[PDB]
DNA sequence: CAGGATGTATATATCTGACACGTGCCTGGAGACTAGGGAGTAATCCCCTTGGCGGTTAAAACGCGGGGGACAGCGCGTACGTGCGTTTAAGCGGTGCTAGAGCTGTCTACGACCAATTGAGCGGCCTCGGCACCGGGATTCTCCA
DNA sequence: TGGAGAATCCCGGTGCCGAGGCCGCTCAATTGGTCGTAGACAGCTCTAGCACCGCTTAAACGCACGTACGCGCTGTCCCCCGCGTTTTAACCGCCAAGGGGATTACTCCCTAGTCTCCAGGCACGTGTCAGATATATACATCCTG
């Protein structure tokens, strides 16, 4: 029944609405935060914000009262040290760089020390932020767990957004990744060139510490190439354009994440699983799609149904390829249980057989 | 009236051109007359690779930019834009061929 | 009963060869003797040095949207290093190109 | 008929270690080899005279290494000294 | 038999743009004509050295890469 | 030691000055010649410390200097050559 | 009024003199001292021969005459008699230093 | 115990009264001459040396001295050093 | 049996030593061997341009009224000759000084 | 300023030749063992480096007056850059040719190696003569009407 | 065009210390012989430099116009130089102590040398795809009323 979920869709274009204003206030402060950090004197003094779109399929959202940016920093030569031979978490070291690293004071002996280096961002934008009261704006620090600085903005209420420190690499895509990112049978080779010929980069993380470094251990983050592909979903790179036909890949990303994040929410058990799961199953699943016509609104629902089965194929066999990196395919037990995984297909299939009610909501 | 060029445009635009290309600027015929004649005074009766030729003109070619990049440099001390011999013969001084 | 052969590059976990260079500085009039450890340090610092210079050299390459490097990338290389640049002061790279540079004063 | 041997193969290994998308032309391939033949020369003529200044008839590691820290710049030869003793240590261990 | 008037005035024109010079007096060339004839007779000198040594009669690449190493200038792409 | 480039007078500099023949000095001239007199010496000093200390020693022998010097291209004759 | 020189004859005379003598015009006390401050970077607790510091000091006036020779065919260059900052600086420039 | 050292005074001694039969040296001047000797002898060594290995050789001869006091020396002074060393070796030959 | 001696540079007609040259010549790694008409031609040219340098050097004393050779005369000599200052173009003299030269345009 | 002409980076479509594999194989690299010689070590000497003290005077340091040189400004005129129309000859492709490089085999003269002599060259001792070194007059050279 | 101060050479005498000669000695070059091997010739192959011929067209060349830059002059104003007084600290001679280079003797282990064997690197042959080229656009910059 598409109608319902047209409609859901427009009703987070209400959001968008509100959100339009919300996300305007806060990334107009952010902005001001962009142009007052390459004006100071710090080892902070290139650090941009990364542009992954606006749009509820572009940035991590939810409740109208916290948004997200990722905070871009150029990094000279960087060597990577696998850490969790999964292939997901590194330890971060440098090369020769024979002038001199004006970071020498963030590592513990030849190795990056995250957790230095990010107590001085913190303590950096919290007072920079703290020197200029326009809008009411101020930062609230929860246990260093994860590493966000968080600004609450009282204009008009509580706007909170995580600034995410991101690492800008563009040396090689290391080894880790050689055969991540297949498409060339899909879109073509001299895409994938260019897309890997684009830089790559590294987010703070304390990876669950079973481990004795902590802090830093480090995961790739392929945010850009991501946001490029979903705004060419299209073996047709003339998707979500006049120029093109509109399909159902857009409209079926929003409804298995959107519906997701409903249920997962309604049952708190389950919140190890996160938006890139869906994100690198449509990845798979747009790949392996040949065909324009099997991605059309008129097919939302078989799409959709189709879609699902993908999903229930994937749990099934115990194993999800991360879609950038083969070799670490998060779908192992030790990080999600596999009773947990079958108690959500069975939500999943509580979902299916009673006609989307967590829809039938407003 | 048609186009003209104010002095000095043109001349930015070859230093960019010539800036980005790696070929050769001499013409190679004249420098192989040049060589073979220059050689026919040591031992007369010899013979050339082409290779060793082309060899020969990529070092004299990079010789004389490395020697123009001192008299620019010469030039601007002397508060010019305009290079003279001056400026070349104080070059090969300071550089130790005399 | 026999020991099938294990290269020397491969205890010292390098793809230089070992025994080439081995022979080279036999075959050269360097010394009388020559150590056993002399040539895993040498091919070392070899391979050490053109990784250095390689990786610098890619980047050239695939800055100008390239996949080959050329003799072009290898000088922009060497000349954006001011150590290399040091190293490699009086040598001249044949269709090397010069460095892209106007003085201020001519603009 | 006139077998001549290079250093491609192995240049070609690293180069594949490195960078493992990109190719090289046939004359980038010769001037690897003239530089590999260059630093060569020079660290086995700087380690002979060392030899013979220390009245030594060998070239040991010593001699390579000081030779090194005689002739790289600065970070270079930090950075090479770590990967010989490196390489050294992995290799006495057999 | 001149052909030192076969190194033209545009060749050296572009000789000094490559090398990041605007403008050149009239008399610059003849001087560095005779310049450049210097430089390659003292070359040519020990390449011919390095060539009748080996009793041969062509001139190779290798001649004039001795030649040139051995005045500090070494040159890579041509062999060795 | 502290502040021994100053032991480098200025009446010294102009006693090398005219030595080499130089008629009319300006007065910053001297932190210019303290400085690069001051590079040139690390740049010695460096390779005749590795060359002593390779030998074992404890002590900078002549003929460290004149290798060190030999190596850059300034042949020194009158120590031991 | 007693007997004013005019600016230039006595280093007229200084240059003459200077010409002629072999000695060492800096102090040795203060050289010994530099050096050994310089050497203690590098490594701790050296020793010096005498003969070694005699040699680095010949060395070193050696090479700031032969630098002092090129700063004034440089300002001979720019048409004056005084040198400059600039004209070291040009003069390491194009011997090859930087 | 005394450890012996080499020098070429004696030759140089000998040299200086055959062509200036009057004049004194000093023994710096003595030490110059010396680190000269050894200094250009070095040179033509090496260059001799690396002659020979470029032409696949495994001998030093006449012929490679000759041509590397070619390379080295300027001019006329190679021409009288050449004539100089060719006639030594053909009134040694003579035995 | 066993004729009297002769050193090699007595057959030559020299002062300068062929023994040891030729025993430095075989030490010094230069090849694996050495020719006999090689260490004539070295020990003959070594011979040439130490009494070539000599001449001068001997001639610049007198004409300062010295019988004694000093290092400031190997210098005045060196830099004196056109063809040896091109030879020794890299070489600093110890306690040589330099040559008289003053630029024409700082005369009065 | 504000448009207009021009120049240059940027996208497409096609073909190529230069690079990337793949195969056969041969020569040089690896494993094992021995015999020597280079290097590591321990002790001892004795050289030479470091450290101190006292006095002097030469050099450094500070001040000062002043003249000359650096530097700014203005004018001019000329020499070099830009553009156009001709013309020459460089470059390219193809053909043919042969001198000379490169290889292969033979042999011969020459250089390595060894053992014994012997004189040349090194270390030490002594001595005279070239050169500091001080005075003292000659004689340049600068500073004025 | 002088006339007097003031550095500077030159001669002369004293004295001192370093070169030149003598003496004792030791180890390295010479002689004489043996042996092995690098290189010199002589032939033969076959590449590749040389010479030619058309042909196209891009580049050099010559000329005109114009403008901006070097150069010359003038005038000003600091700032280095020459001189005079003070102070200080290198420098020399000296003495003292001790660290460490250098030599001897002793020992061991690592490398050359030999021999056997086999895999990696080279040469040859394919297959294909990065890039060069040509065409069409759009953006960037300079220029002038
Ligand atoms: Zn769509």
């Amino acid at each position: 029944e598409p109608d319902k979920l047209k409609k859901v869709l427009d009703k987070l274009r209400l959001k968008r609405k509100d959100i339009s204003e919300a996300a305007e206030t806060v990334n107009k402060v952010v902005e001001r935060l962009l142009r007052r950090m390459q004006k100071r004197e710090s080892e902070f003094k290139g650090v941009e914000q990364l542009n992954t779109g606006s749009y509820y399929e572009h940035v991590k959202i939810s409740a109208p009262n916290e948004f997200d940016v990722m905070f871009k920093l150029e990094v000279p030569r960087i060597e990577l040290q696998e850490y969790y031979e999964t292939g997901a978490f590194y330890l971060v070291k440098f090369k020769r760089i024979p002038r001199g690293n004006p970071l020498s004071h963030f590592l513990e002996g030849e190795v990056l020390s995250a957790t230095k280096m990010l107590s001085k961002f913190r303590k950096i934008i919290k007072e920079e932020v703290k020197e200029i009261k326009d809008i009411d704006v101020s930062v609230e620090k929860e246990k260093p767990g994860s590493p966000a600085v968080t600004l609450l903005i009282r204009n008009p209420e509580e706007i909170s957004v995580d600034i995410i420190l991101a690492l800008e690499s563009k040396g090689s895509w290391p080894i880790s990744t050689k055969e991540g990112l297949p498409i060339q049978g899909w879109l073509g080779t001299k895409v994938r060139t260019n897309l890997r010929r684009e830089p790559f980069y590294l987010v703070p993380k304390n990876a669950k510490d079973g481990n004795s470094f902590q802090g830093e251990t480090w995961r790739l983050s392929f945010s850009h190439t991501e946001k490029y592909i979903l705004n060419n979903h299209g073996i047709e790179k003339t998707c979500c354009e006049s120029s093109g036909a509109k399909c159902c890949r857009k409209e079926c990303l929003k409804l298995m994440k959107y519906l997701l994040e409903q249920l997962k929410k309604e049952f708190q058990e389950l919140d190890a699983f996160c938006s890139y799961h869906v994100k690198t199953a449509i990845f798979h699943m747009w790949t392996q799609d040949p065909q324009d016509s099997q991605w059309d609104p008129r097919n939302l629902s078989s799409c959709f149904d189709k879609l699902l089965a993908f999903f229930l194929e994937c749990l099934r066999t115990e194993k999800l390829d991360h879609y950038f990196i083969p070799k670490f395919n998060l779908f192992s037990q030790e990080l999600i249980d596999r009773k947990s995984k079958e108690f959500l297909s069975k939500k999943i299939e509580y979902e299916r057989n009673n006609g989307f009610p967590i829809f039938d909501k407003l | 009236k048609p186009h003209r060029y104010r002095p000095g445009t043109v001349a930015l635009r070859e230093i960019r051109r010539y800036q980005k290309s790696t070929e050769l600027l001499i013409r190679k015929l004249p420098f192989q007359r040049l060589v073979r004649e220059i050689a026919q005074d040591f031992k007369t009766d010899l013979r050339f690779q082409s290779s060793a030729v082309m060899a020969l003109q990529e070092a004299s070619e990079a010789y004389l930019v490395g020697l123009f990049e001192d008299t620019n440099l010469a030039a601007i001390h002397a508060k010019r834009v305009t290079i003279m011999p001056k400026d070349i013969q104080l070059a090969r001084r300071i550089r130790g061929e005399r | 009963a026999r020991a099938k052969a294990k290269t020397r590059s491969s205890r010292a976990g390098l793809q230089f060869p070992v025994g080439r260079v081995h022979r080279l500085l036999r075959k050269g009039n360097y010394a009388e003797r020559v150590g056993a450890g002399a040539p895993v340090y040498l091919a070392a610092v070899l391979e050490y040095l053109t990784a250095e210079i390689l990786e610098l050299a890619g980047n050239a390459a695939r800055d100008n949207k390239k996949t080959r490097i050329i003799p072009r990338h290898l000088q922009l290389a060497i000349r954006n290093d001011e150590e290399l640049n040091k190293l490699l002061g009086k040598v001249t790279i044949a269709q090397g190109g010069v460095l892209p540079n106007i003085q201020a004063v001519l603009l | 008929r006139s077998r001549k041997e290079s250093y491609s193969v192995y240049v070609y290994k690293v180069l594949k270690q490195v960078h493992p998308d990109t190719g090289i032309s046939s004359k980038a391939m010769g001037i690897m080899n003239s530089f590999v033949n260059d630093i060569f020369e020079r660290i086995a003529g700087e380690a002979s005279r060392l030899a013979h200044y220390n009245k030594r008839s060998t070239i040991t590691s010593r001699e390579i290494q000081t030779a090194v820290r005689l002739l790289l710049p600065g970070e270079l030869a930090k950075h090479a000294v770590s990967e010989g003793t490196k390489a050294v240590t992995k290799y006495t261990s057999s | 038999r001149d052909n030192i008037q076969g190194i033209t005035k545009p060749a050296i024109r572009r000789l000094a743009r490559r090398g990041g010079v605007k403008r050149i007096s009239g008399l610059i060339y003849e001087e560095t004509r005779g310049v450049l004839k210097v430089f390659l007779e003292n070359v040519i000198r020990d390449a011919v050295t390095y060539t009748e040594h080996a009793k041969r009669k062509t001139v190779t690449a290798m001649d004039v890469v001795y030649a040139l190493k051995r005045q500090g200038r070494t040159l890579y792409g041509f062999g060795g």
